[PDB]
């Protein structure tokens, strides 16, 4: 019985339907996200071939112990509803709010940000998972340890090498070849998302709000950014797929060198 | 300018 387990409080988040709980086990402070059925895109099969909302397979696939993801503590059916019982850090902000209340971060901020979400969507790559939602609104801040966290798993897929056709994260965070052609492949898609990212921290807002932007290739700096930093965001940027790097290429690239600890960037940019 | 959120 999930009323049973955890004490459940009120609505959380900045609209969606997760609220506050501790789990009474341990007074564990928890995040109690419910999905209704009738609202449920993509179902996958678990191995005991339950079938569950895709967002439960991927969250099983990632929930390793690695720090970078939301991680899924149980799971429950009900009649119209699925019931996810995820961790819950505190004291958190998500990046969406932190970039509002801050404006524009320093590029060092923005360094030991960014390489922290590379280094979570490998961690869900490498065990099969697609995110298709990386965006300020998708990320947590521990605000103690210095730590980010990729949350939303609600937009993802199955990691594939063939191609997609279909989507359901931001629109204003997709590829132009989405825009263009509605067809992408999952990297290079999410090499695009990360560009949207990157400039969203080191200028305080997003690049492109409207189609014709996305698809247009130019990228105007509204903020100071070092030029290191606009050739990583650009080339991140490239229109066609092809010529945006590998996760590999943007973790070598001269901009992300010498990059903060999380407990530094906690001491000298959260405390 | 207006700094927005995007539902997915
Ligand atoms: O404790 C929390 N404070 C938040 C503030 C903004 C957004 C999300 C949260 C949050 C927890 C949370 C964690 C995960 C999800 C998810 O996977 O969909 C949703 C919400």
């Amino acid at each position: 019985p999930l009323e049973s387990q955890y004490q459940v409080g009120p609505l959380l988040g900045s609209f969606g339907s997760v609220y506050s709980g501790i789990r009474v086990s341990d007074n564990l402070p928890v995040a109690i996200k419910h999905v209704e059925k009738d609202r449920i895109s993509d179902w996958g099969e678990l191995p005991n071939g339950t079938r569950v909302p895709m967002e439960v397979v991927l969250l099983k696939k990632v929930s390793s112990g690695f720090s970078g993801v939301i991680r899924l503590l149980d799971w429950f059916e009900r009649p119209d509803s699925f019931v996810l019982i995820l961790e819950r850090p505190e004291p958190v902000q998500d990046l969406f709010d932190f970039i509002t209340e801050r404006g524009a971060l320093q590029e060092e901020l923005a360094r030991s940000f960014f390489w922290q979400v590379l280094e979570a969507v490998r961690h869900c790559h490498n065990c099969g998972v697609l995110h298709r939602d990386i965006k300020d609104e998708n990320i947590l801040i521990d605000l103690n340890r210095g730590e980010l966290k990729l949350i939303d798993f609600g937009s993802g897929a199955l990691l594939k090498d063939t191609v997609y056709t279909d989507f359901d994260g931001t629109r204003v965070y997709s590829p132009p070849e989405w825009i263009r052609y509605h067809r992408y492949h999952g990297r290079s898609a999410a090499v695009w998302s990360l560009g949207i990212l990157l400039y969203d921290m080191v200028c305080g807002d997003i690049p492109f709000e409207h189609d014709e932007e996305i698809i247009g290739g130019q990228v105007f700096f509204r903020q100071r950014v070092s030029s290191e930093c606009q050739h990583l965001i650009r080339w991140c940027l490239a229109l066609r797929p092809s010529d945006r790097p590998t996760f590999e290429e943007i973790q070598n690239h001269p901009w992300m060198q010498d990059v903060l600890l999380p407990q530094e960037t906690a001491e000298i940019h959260l405390h | 300018r207006k700094r927005r959120r995007h539902p997915s």
